[PDB]
RNA sequence: GUGAUGCUUCGCGUGGAGAAUGACGUAGCAUGCUACG
RNA sequence: CGUAGCAUGCUACGUCAUUCUCCACGCGAAGCA
């Protein structure tokens, strides 16, 4: 505690105490210096609790503001958060089917049901575009997942069943994208 | 060795599918949700990560729900 | 071998029965049976050896072997002579199984023997011993008796668990096969006793002296009497076997007309609400000579004991009376001139009939109080409400309250990545590593509340042994007697959280704040004292827990309505109190494990018994398979304080509006309303402290059957010898309660039997010795009782034995204890799970709590708990309290750095600095405070 | 404190001992004056401690009032609120079915879980599967409680609406369970 | 829409007992000095 | 040696200003069972 105005009085009356113990003065004056010096003291020691107190307060409320902003920003925020989190997991994962299927989704083939597990499984996989046709497809096998999946049909944006000979380099401009390929697991 | 990694993942997947408005469908929902719990009761790192990989085809089903290309720069 | 072949000609005694010996000629043949003894020198219903007799199996025409004996007795000639004077006077009744008196010129001399004909293999005593002393390793009398009658068939045992009410309920049906046997035998005792009387003849039925057809035989202990003055005594036999009467569902044929079971159900008048004459017909139908008063309505019963002793009766014959007879009696009011329909009465289970003593009809005006009282009432809700057929459950479904069923879903925890990021990089959740994730926050669907509240369907009718359960009951008391109840006002009630929620219909308004604020200790107090007169049926929300755990189960618990709430609170809280201020005692309820609770309560328990092992337990299901029963017997055992403020008629009333209200209420789960079978409902006021009495009941219970079904001759001491005689005579022949043998069990108890009780979780530290003479109850004795006296089986997975002191209790309120160096001294810690701090740490059940710089009491509290496993021998374990407190000194740091950076301030608020390092955690378990 | 006069006192007494060392004292007298003042700084201590007391007293008795009425006012809304709930149950429970069953009663009590078994106007069937459903409320009409109920609607776990065509054998997995079925007493 | 009870940590407030420092009033023991008798 | 008045040292009680240990309760947050 410093700069208070008891805190000048204390500083001039214990500098004080040294001159006049030093000084060699009679006892009245030590009892004078005693009285003041005391007196001081016991100023200073108040107005330092109190402003003690002042700054714990100050100190409590800044806290307290401190965390409702935190908890205000921490919810708001949730949404964006947890997915951003959600998908820094799974780059850390680093695992063959999650980052196929998750590259296939940024490249908008997706699927339109949970991926099955067992053999008998039937999955629908959308296909947006020829050059991903091509690259997870060549003639009756479909690699999604790091699984083989035997396909079944594929039925166009307009539904309508395709053969697989009539997907090509020559004839994507002819077909109706997206595609919709069913395949069951292999 | 990616059996705590898969629990804790699984866990924010779900979490991030409850924010999506998964509940409003029950089947979805059912399914999700016991993907879930057979996750976080797994012993087996292959069976874990086969079944999150059918809970992360829900989240990846829904094409519009979220936008993978700006979360997976 | 012409002898042996005329020995057997002669068994035939005219009646053509195709006979084969079960012995080598007429070498008497020896069998381990249940008997049911009571003499000078033995007395329990234990197996022994029976020499004294020669079975021949009499055979079907085409070489089939039956189920029909002629067991031959040889006897001395005065009790051949005293037996055939008796069986003269009992030929006539049909109840009796045919004799057969002649004498057969062995070597020398015609030695007496008596045929009895066509008797079954076993007796009723063996039923009721394989089904009161079940244990799966070893139970082939209860397999031949199933196989032997069409219960089930011989490869039905294949299964794994086929024993198992909750992993097998269609052994119920299997058992259900035997109830009609059961039934015929119990009208042959009638028919028996009637003879008797007639016959002026007296003496003892016991279960072993009965076949499995009904046929009475032996008459060795009968005694001549004027015709007309005979004294049957059957205390025993009908208390042996009452449990063994709602496992079978004796009294199903009760339900058809003409108790028939191939004729239709018995079409019941649906406003019929009133059955005494009923009940009066079945007990006078089955239990006539049953010697004690009955009572229907149980308003009419003189003390707590036979208000048990009729409650007990009461279970058995609801079985037969429609469910939807059993609840509020609900009639029409008139208040202010409009019609109310309030509930006037109520219908239960077990208390019978019970009619509201202040029923103000024409009310001029409602206050608070009555409005409250109308409001809690479930007799406008499911009066107004439609009907409801839900299938997804075999409860009984009362009204829908709303158009629209409600499905709730639990949704999964919030994953705290900061602290799993710091506890790998700390080396954790490594592959091959001791300390993995257990505990997580498991996700629901819809079909949650539903399906945690459809696990009631393991509560079943228990009607229990009456005569032991009247001497546990005294036993289980005098556990109570250290202890201050009674009545308290409104004023001096505590209410620890009045943020909570005030059930239904009352947290569509505010919460119990709400209602201790509004309600004045004047309304509080006119609240109790009509609860002292009259019934408060009260409906029960029944809401799913969000906690974290390791097994994939959805907790519910029952948030009962403000208005029970409040006037239980002001009935039984100062023995509660009481309870939880007391240090010492077996129920260890309000002890902390702080500052050396824990060593204070193992050295406790430990007391000095003589060769000490501990052991341990959980039921499983244990609200939902609770018998009403003994529920019941806990409100009593807790109400019993109340010698001196409330009269019989007043302890009574508090009694049904308990029933009412956390037994057998309105159970409001999803917006509908459903009505609860049994069991306790988890939230009442008295939860913890009634499932302490219901452990220490079971407790008293498996050392009275450990002792009374050991052989009494092979006991090489004469003190227990002659206690297990007295504990027979004031089970089944004392009538009145003998407080001296009462304190001398308790005593006996206590020395050999120590235990420490904190709600469903026990500690046993018992005499290894007694135990393994059978002269205190083992985990085997424990698992018999929960068999037919709770319909659980409880699996040694669920159970604990500990033959090292040294090493403390297995686990004991989920805590594992360890004998570290404290000081001077070793002491006894407790450490919990390391998965289940760590699943603390890392995933919480709110988004604000994954950050943890707002969070750090969170991991202090976290650290506190995590502390006692630095003392693991174990690295990984002691590691886990060292990760935590890094992680508090990081959060510190984190929070200074963010408050400066958004202010202009310096915390430097290094009084925080204790709490990263172990002294301020060490001195949590040091005994100074 | 100011408004009490005992502050008026010292400040007076203290000036006049200030005004008397200034321009100097007697010798042994100007203790006595420091005595009146030392006198008066009891005195008005003593009084002031009491001042803050009462004041920090009444404060509480304020706070105490405020709640207290603040309690009665929310006990007026909580008894406004269950009687409109009870006089809204009242008006919506159909009075004559629960009057013939109630007279029909030998005393005037009855069960209350015949209530809506008797009189309930509107059922509600949950159905878990389509076993179930066939074993239960197949068809538009059928027979339960000893009463015939016209099936009025359909719905699936997520409320929307489904045909009774939909519910079939094959098409049991396109539903959401549980079915909620609503359906009308017929003829009473 | 989130129950009953137990224990524990933290923060805040009021209250009681007690410790320390200091101002200061009354009374009393007792040293020194002026005046009366 | 008595009385009045004035001054110095030591001690008891009473009331205040400040701090802190322990506690009884109240409120808020949290953790475990
Ligand atoms: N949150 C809780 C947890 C438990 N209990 C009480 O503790 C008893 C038993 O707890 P627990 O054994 O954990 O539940 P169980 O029903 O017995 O489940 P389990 O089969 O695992 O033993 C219950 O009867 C319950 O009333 C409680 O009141 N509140
Ligand atoms: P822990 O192993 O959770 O339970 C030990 C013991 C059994 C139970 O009755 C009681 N308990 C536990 C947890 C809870 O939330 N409440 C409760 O009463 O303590
Ligand atoms: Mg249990
Ligand atoms: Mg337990
Ligand atoms: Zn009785
Ligand atoms: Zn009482």
């Amino acid at each position: 505690f410093s700069s208070l105005p008891s805190y000048a009085a204390f500083a001039t009356a214990q500098e004080a105490y040294e001159q006049a113990v030093a000084n060699g003065d009679s006892e009245v004056v030590l009892k004078k210096l005693k009285k003041s010096l005391n007196v001081a003291k016991s100023e200073f020691d108040r107005d330092a609790a109190m402003q003690r107190k002042l700054e714990k307060m100050a100190d409590q409320a800044m806290t307290q503001m401190y965390k409702q902003a935190r908890s205000e920003d921490k919810r708001a925020k949730v949404t964006s958060a947890m997915q951003t989190m959600l998908f820094t997991m799974l780059r850390k994962l680093d695992n063959d089917a999650l980052n196929n299927i998750i590259n296939n989704a940024r490249d908008g083939c997706v699927p339109l049901n949970i991926i099955p597990l067992t053999t008998a499984a039937k999955l629908m996989v959308v296909i947006p575009d020829y050059n991903t046709y091509k690259n997870t497809c060549d003639g009756t096998t479909f690699t999604y997942a790091s699984a083989l999946w035997e396909i079944q049909q594929v039925v166009d944006a307009d539904s309508k069943i395709v053969q697989l000979s009539e997907i090509s380099m020559d004839n994507s401009p002819n077909l109706a994208w997206p595609l919709i390929v069913t395949a069951l697991r292999a | 060795s990616k059996m705590s990694d898969v629990k804790c993942t699984s866990v924010v997947l779900l979490s991030v599918l409850q924010q999506l408005r998964v509940e409003s469908s029950s089947k979805l929902w059912a399914q999700c949700v016991q993907l879930h719990n057979d996750i976080l009761l797994a012993k087996d790192t292959t069976e874990a990560f086969e079944k999150m990989v059918s809970l992360l085809s829900v989240l990846l089903s829904m094409q519009g729900a979220v936008d993978i290309n700006k979360l997976c720069e | 071998s012409a002898d042996a072949q005329s020995f057997l000609n002669r068994v035939c005694g005219v009646s053509a029965a195709r006979l084969t010996p079960c012995g080598t000629g007429t070498s008497t043949d020896v069998v381990y049976r249940a008997f049911d003894i009571y003499n000078d020198k033995v007395a329990g219903f234990a197996k022994f050896l029976k020499t004294n007799c020669c079975r021949f199996q009499e055979k079907d025409e085409d070489d089939n072997l039956i189920d029909s004996y002629f067991v031959v007795k040889r006897h001395t000639f005065s009790n051949y002579q005293h037996e055939e004077t008796i069986y003269n006077l009992l030929k006539d009744c049909p109840a009796v199984a045919k004799h057969d008196f002649f004498k057969f010129r062995i070597d020398g001399d015609m030695v007496p023997h008596i045929s009895r004909q066509r008797l079954t293999k076993y007796t009723m005593a063996d039923l009721v011993y394989a089904l009161r002393h079940f244990d799966e390793g070893n139970c082939d009398t209860l397999k031949e008796i199933l196989v032997t009658y069409n219960c089930c068939d011989d490869d039905y045992f294949n299964k794994k668990d086929w024993y198992d009410f909750v992993e097998n309920p269609d052994i119920l049906r299997v058992y259900a096969n035997l109830g009609e046997r059961v039934r015929q035998a119990l009208l042959k005792t009638v028919q028996f006793c009637d003879a008797m009387r007639n016959a002026g003849i007296v003496g003892v039925l016991t279960l072993d002296n009965q076949d499995l057809n009904g046929n009475w035989y032996d008459f060795g202990d009968f005694i001549q009497t004027t015709p007309g003055s005979g004294v049957p005594v059957v205390d025993s036999y009908y208390s042996l076997l009452m449990p063994i009467l709602t496992l079978t569902r004796a009294l199903t044929a009760e339900s058809h007309v003409d108790t028939d079971l191939t004729k239709p159900y018995i079409k019941w008048d649906l406003l019929k609400y009133d059955f005494t004459e009923e009940r009066l017909k079945l007990f006078d139908r089955y239990f006539k000579y049953w010697d004690q008063t009955y009572h229907p309505n149980c308003v009419n019963c003189l003390d707590d004991r036979c208000i048990l002793h009729c409650a007990n009766f009461n279970v058995l014959f609801s079985t037969v009376f429609p469910p939807t007879s059993f609840g509020p009696l609900v009639r029409k009011i008139f208040v202010d001139g409009v019609p109310f329909v309030v509930s006037t009465g109520y219908h239960f289970r077990e208390l019978g009939v019970v009619h509201n003593q202040d029923v103000n009809l024409h009310s001029s005006r409602l206050s608070f109080k009555e409005l409250l009282v109308y409001a809690a009432d479930p007799a406008m809700h499911a009066a107004s409400g439609n009907l409801l057929l839900d299938k997804r459950t075999t409860c009984f479904s009362v009204a829908a309250l709303t158009n629209n069923v409600a499905f709730q879903t639990v949704k999964p925890g919030n994953f705290n990545k900061d602290f799993y990021d710091f506890a790998v990089s700390k080396g954790f959740f490594k592959e091959g590593s001791s300390v993995e994730l257990k505990h997580f926050f498991f996700a629901q669907d819809g079909n949650a509340a539903i399906s945690d509240y459809d696990y009631y369907r393991y509560n079943l009718p228990t009607m229990c042994d009456i005569r032991q359960l009247l001497f546990v009951v005294e036993v289980v008391d005098k556990y109570f007697d250290c202890y201050d109840g009674g009545c308290i006002n409104a004023n001096q009630v505590i209410v620890n959280n009045l943020d909570k929620s005030a059930g239904f219909p009352f947290n569509k308004w505010g919460k119990a704040r709400l209602y201790y604020d509004s309600m004045s200790y004047e309304d509080q107090d006119a609240l109790f004292a009509y609860t002292k007169r009259n019934v408060i049926p009260t409906i029960t929300q029944m809401n799913l827990k969000y906690a974290i755990s390791a097994k994939n189960r959805a907790r519910t618990v029952a948030g009962v309505s403000i208005c029970s709430t409040m006037t239980n609170r002001q009935f039984h809280q100062k023995l509660l109190k009481s309870i939880a201020a007391t240090r010492g005692a077996t129920v260890v309820i309000g002890t902390s494990k702080f500052y050396g609770g824990w060593h204070n309560m193992l050295k406790t328990v430990y007391s000095d018994v003589e060769n000490p092992h501990l052991m341990g337990w959980d039921y499983p299901k244990c609200d939902r398979a609770m018998p009403n029963m003994l529920r019941i017997m806990a409100s009593l055992v807790l109400a019993r304080k109340h010698t001196t403020c409330c009269s019989l008629s007043h302890r009574f009333y508090r009694l049904a509006n308990e029933c009412a209200q956390v037994l057998s209420e309105m159970v409001m789960c999803g917006g509908s309303l459903y009505v609860k079978p049994g069991g306790t409902s988890s939230g009442d006021a008295t939860t913890a402290y009634a499932n302490s009495v219901f452990n220490i009941c079971q407790a008293v219970t498996a050392n009275v059957n450990a002792l009374l079904s050991t052989d009494g001759n092979k006991i090489a001491d004469k003190y227990v010898r002659n206690l297990q005689h007295r504990l027979y005579e004031c089970l089944y022949r004392n009538r009145d309660v003998d407080t001296d043998f009462v304190n001398e069990f308790y005593a006996y108890l206590r020395k050999h039997f120590s235990m420490m009780i904190l709600s469903d979780d026990a500690v046993v530290c018992f005499n290894s010795t007694y135990a393994s003479q059978g002269l205190v109850a083992s985990i085997k004795n424990f698992k018999s009782v929960l068999y037919y006296q709770n319909n659980v089986f409880m699996s040694e997975a669920k159970c604990w034995t500990e033959t090292d002191l040294t090493k403390g209790p297995h686990e004991f309120c989920s805590q594992h204890t360890m004998l570290v160096k404290q000081g001077d001294d070793y002491v006894y810690l407790p450490y919990p799970d390391p998965s289940r701090i760590l699943g603390a740490g890392c995933f919480v059940d709110d988004i604000v709590k994954t950050d943890g710089t707002l969070m750090i009491e969170r991991f202090v509290s976290l650290a506190i708990d995590a502390y006692p496993l630095t003392k693991h021998p174990n690295q990984e374990y002691a590691d886990v309290f060292h990760l935590y407190l890094q992680y508090i000194r990081k959060l510190h740091d984190e929070l200074t750095g963010h408050m400066l950076d958004m202010y202009s301030v310096m915390l430097t608020n290094d009084n925080t600095s204790r709490y990263w390092e172990p002294e301020f955690y060490e001195a949590m378990y040091t005994p100074h405070t």
